């Protein structure tokens, strides 16, 4: 049993690839599509109120 | 050049929404006197531009490191970060990125015998951060082993079939200790990632420039 | 002997005629990053011209707005072009970003062109096609270059004017230099005036020039002074500063 | 030309037939949140679908 | 035909379908299903390691004994607690 | 691909009165959502066999690698104690009840869309 | 072999720090038990703080078993 591995640089770099990685693929494949279904859900609760309102002054049907 | 299609609602985007909405609720913005509207607006853009995104950090820690400390309880493989380098790396990397952004919002100046010894208070965090992580992965992989040697020599030395309510109970024992282990990857990840929105949090404080001049009525 | 070869290889290939003849593969392109580099010859854009003419419009939107950058660098306006990329922006508005609209808008009040389709179109791209915080993006000096091409071809669009008078704010004009932020000032209230549009918003904008009244003349003082009575009556309360706390 | 007007009205959203006609204009207000609720949820509801 | 197709399928009905817990009537030696997901993890557990054991013997063990042997080799070439004697131990014995 | 509610307007005002009930059906399904259906089942991909063939080469290059370390033994029996707890798992989770617990993380899935209401839209 | 033999003796009386350890831990935990009972409609934040108090806690025994580490394995 060994504290030490080979090479303190070597294990640094691999945990700041692996980091960077889920760095980039987070904020490039995985939000993006999170803010895609999150902010449409989130634009539509938040504007129906203001929505329907303007809607039915604009709307000629009444 | 093409994406690929994804289904709204799936199970790892409801849960990736969840970390990412948790993490980014750990450093939450801070209300201004006058109420938000247009004349408000572009100072609540540039305070969310000066804020350090440490809900996408803490969010990437969180699933390197439940990822790798789960990465440890499969079979035929051990945890990335019960290695030395790999876990004090990130303990490092996560002190010197508080320590970048507090630098940074001091002019990039480095900063009566109080000084150092919170020098010393303030640097410790590099070594424990890490070392935390590190050495829980190692101790609960180290204990395993050692275990696992005792309950191997009970029916090694009293017959495979032969002695039965032992064997029961240190195998209980030992299914009981990867239980625990199990709650130790998913805790440990989740305190290494608060232990990061904290730090960063104590230097994502700045200044909000807002209006001044206005119409008072 | 390599002297006399390096002479004759060095004034008959590598010539400014072979460099306007590879750039007519990507057009836009070359001339962005020829005008950048500084290469503004009269010549070569009237060759650069004529490539783009025919395929115009069906170019990209970042295209577009290179190839109208790179025009307004070289400072050479081609009617024709000029109503090729305006028939481009006024076909797909809807695929523009503020940013390459600000940037073509610049462009076009560079120069005196101008429609009603296509004001109509930049309007309805800036407000209605395009996210309500990208005046925050922009920067105050582009706004502002917006708001006196409206101003001066005298559309009136007043949702647009509330689009890109969130832009100017305490933060957008601190980002400018001193005689940038007080040509600035002075461009934006003008358009305000003439547009009558007083929005809240217009205070940051008066507020820059009341802050640091050392650099505005009399008449101009006097012309901001007649904006902020303006726009005090408008917006129903009376004009003060705000100090530190 | 009223047959086909409200055919096109029904192939594109089927849920406006549990609404009577001569009721419809004892439904609004002039708000838009003053309409009365009896058949907001029952419209919602319909209209997402047979299933 | 194919073969993962009646792999998924077969081990579908394997994991659902299949089930001793009623198949064989446990539930009248045991209380409840989770106590038998319990007793089934931890017998799994003793299968395992008397397998691994049972594999592979007679051998040195590198882990840690009580002192105790396996009653048949009280100190042959299997209890020896120095190495490079089991291992000169163990060469003598695999030449018979 | 054109706007299909103009391809249901110009359909119903392209045919005649007494030929209307009869078409409406098939303006309906002209104008449907296309929902594709299933094909072919095929073999696996290219990456779903790079993935399970480079997982089997790396469960047998690290068990390799545990039977030739000193404490081999209690390396294959850790083996069993982690697979014991993989199995286990799939007893003991609540899918059902974990698939809806995370489908509430999500403020997306937690409540239904609140939008365009059919009052404000209506067209008489 | 003396170095061995205190390295042993020395780990031994090093893992001293884990019964205060433990004990201190009992405490959190036994008083996270009795606030949830004194107030259990914010339990669910309680046993967060509990967690992160549980967190630093357990560093001080790992900076423990780190020395125990360098004392017998370096
Ligand atoms: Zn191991």
């Amino acid at each position: 049993m060994k504290l030490l591995p080979e090479s303190l640089q070597q294990e640094a770099a691999t945990a700041a690839v692996v980091a960077s990685w889920v760095l980039w693929h987070l904020d490039t494949q995985l939000l993006p599509t999170i803010m895609r279904e999150h902010k449409l859900h989130a634009c539509w609760a938040a504007a129906a109120k203001r929505y329907n309102e303007k809607l039915f002054k604009l709307n000629p049907s009444y | 050049s093409s994406v690929r299609d994804v289904k709204t609602g799936s199970l790892p985007t409801n849960f990736l929404t969840g970390v990412y909405r948790f993490w980014r609720s750990q450093n939450p913005a801070e209300k201004p006197h006058d109420p938000v509207n247009d004349r408000l607006l572009p100072a609540v853009v540039d305070a969310s531009d000066k804020r350090a995104s440490i809900g996408t950090w803490a969010t990437t820690f969180f699933c390197t490191i439940i990822s790798c400390n789960l990465l440890g309880l499969m079979p035929f493989n051990e945890a990335p970060t019960s290695g030395l380098g790999f876990a004090t790396g990130l303990g490092v990397s996560v002190w010197a990125t508080a320590t970048i952004l507090g630098l940074s919002k001091t002019g990039f100046k480095f900063p009566f015998i109080f000084v150092p010894l919170e020098t010393i208070s303030y640097t410790f965090r590099a070594v424990s951060l890490g070392v935390r992580l590190w050495v829980n992965m190692l101790a609960g992989h180290t204990l395993l082993h050692i275990l696992t040697g005792m309950a191997l020599a009970l029916p090694f030395s009293l017959g495979f079939f032969s002695m039965v309510p032992a064997t029961f109970g240190v195998c209980c024992l030992l299914s009981a200790l990867v239980g625990l282990e199990y709650l130790v990857a998913v805790l440990q990840s989740g305190v290494f990632s608060i232990l990061s929105t904290v730090y960063v949090g104590e230097f994502n404080h700045d200044k909000f420039i807002g209006p001044a001049a206005k119409i008072v009525k | 002997p390599s002297q006399n070869l390096v002479s004759t290889f060095a004034n008959k290939v590598i010539v400014e005629e072979n460099l306007v003849n590879v750039a007519e593969i990507d057009v836009p392109f070359w001339s962005y990053w020829l005008s950048s580099a500084g290469f503004t010859s009269k010549d070569a854009f009237v060759k650069f011209a004529e490539a783009v003419k025919p395929k115009v419009a069906a170019l990209s939107t970042s295209d577009i707005t290179n190839l109208t950058v790179a025009f307004k660098r070289a400072n050479y306006y081609d009617k024709d072009l000029f109503t090729g990329i305006e028939a481009n922006v006024s076909a797909n508005f809807t695929k523009f970003e503020t940013e390459q609209l600000l940037q073509i808008v610049a462009t076009f009040d560079a120069f005196n062109h101008s429609s009603v389709a296509f004001l109509d179109d930049v309007a309805d791209s800036i407000t209605y096609c395009n996210h309500y915080l990208a005046p925050v993006r922009a920067g105050a000096d582009e706004l502002a270059t917006l708001l006196t091409y409206y101003a001066k071809n005298g559309h009136e669009r007043a949702d647009l004017l509330a689009t890109v008078a969130r832009g100017f704010s305490e933060v957008s004009l601190g980002k400018l230099s001193a005689a940038q932020r007080k040509d600035t000032v002075l461009s934006a209230l003008k358009a305000f005036q003439t547009f009558g549009f007083y929005p809240e918003s217009i205070e940051a904008v008066i507020g820059a020039a009341l802050v640091s009244p050392a650099e505005y003349s009399a008449e101009e003082l006097k012309e901001v002074e007649a904006v902020k009575v303006a726009a005090e009556n408008a917006l129903g309360g009376e004009f003060v500063l705000i100090q530190e706390g | 030309r009223l047959l086909k007007l409200w055919a096109k009205r029904l192939l594109v959203s089927p849920e406006l037939a549990i609404v009577p006609l001569n009721e419809f204009d004892a439904q609004l207000a002039s708000k838009f949140e003053g309409i009365s609720p009896k058949y907001q949820e029952l419209l919602s509801a319909v209209a997402q679908g047979n299933k | 035909m194919a073969v993962t197709s009646f792999l998924g399928k077969a081990f579908e009905k394997y994991f659902y379908d299949f089930s001793a817990y009623e198949q064989f009537g446990l539930n009248r030696f045991l209380s409840s299903k989770g106590q038998y997901v319990a007793l089934r993890h931890v017998g799994f557990v003793m299968v395992g390691v008397n397998v691994l054991l049972a594999a592979n013997f007679p051998f040195n063990p590198p882990f840690p004994t009580i002192g105790m042997c396996p009653a048949g080799w009280e100190g042959t070439w299997v209890c020896q607690a120095d190495k490079a004697k089991a291992l000169e131990m163990y060469k003598e014995w695999k030449k018979s | 691909e054109g706007n299909s509610v103009a391809g249901i307007i110009k359909s119903v005002n392209e045919t005649s009165g007494a030929n209307l009930l009869s078409s409406l059906k098939t303006i309906k399904a002209q104008a449907a959502p296309i929902y594709p259906a299933a094909a072919s089942s095929t073999g696996y991909s290219t990456q779903a066999k790079i993935a399970l063939f480079g997982a089997l080469s790396w469960i047998l290059y690290r068990a390799d690698g545990q039977s030739k370390a000193h404490e081999w033994i209690v390396d294959l029996n850790l083996n069993v104690l982690q697979a014991a707890w993989l199995i286990s798992f799939s007893s003991l989770i609540p899918f059902r009840a974990v698939y809806f617990a995370f489908r509430g993380m999500a403020p997306a899935t937690a409540s239904t869309l609140n939008g365009l209401k059919t009052f404000s839209s209506i067209s008489l | 072999s003396v170095l061995a033999a205190s390295k042993m003796v020395g780990a031994g009386c090093a893992t001293i720090a884990l019964a205060g350890v433990g004990a201190g831990l009992g405490v959190m935990f036994g008083s996270l038990i009795n606030g949830a009972a004194r107030n259990p409609n914010i339990a669910k934040q309680l046993v967060g703080y509990a967690l992160l108090g549980f967190a630093l806690t357990e560093s001080i025994a790992l900076f423990s078993l780190l020395v125990v580490f360098l004392i017998l394995f370096a």
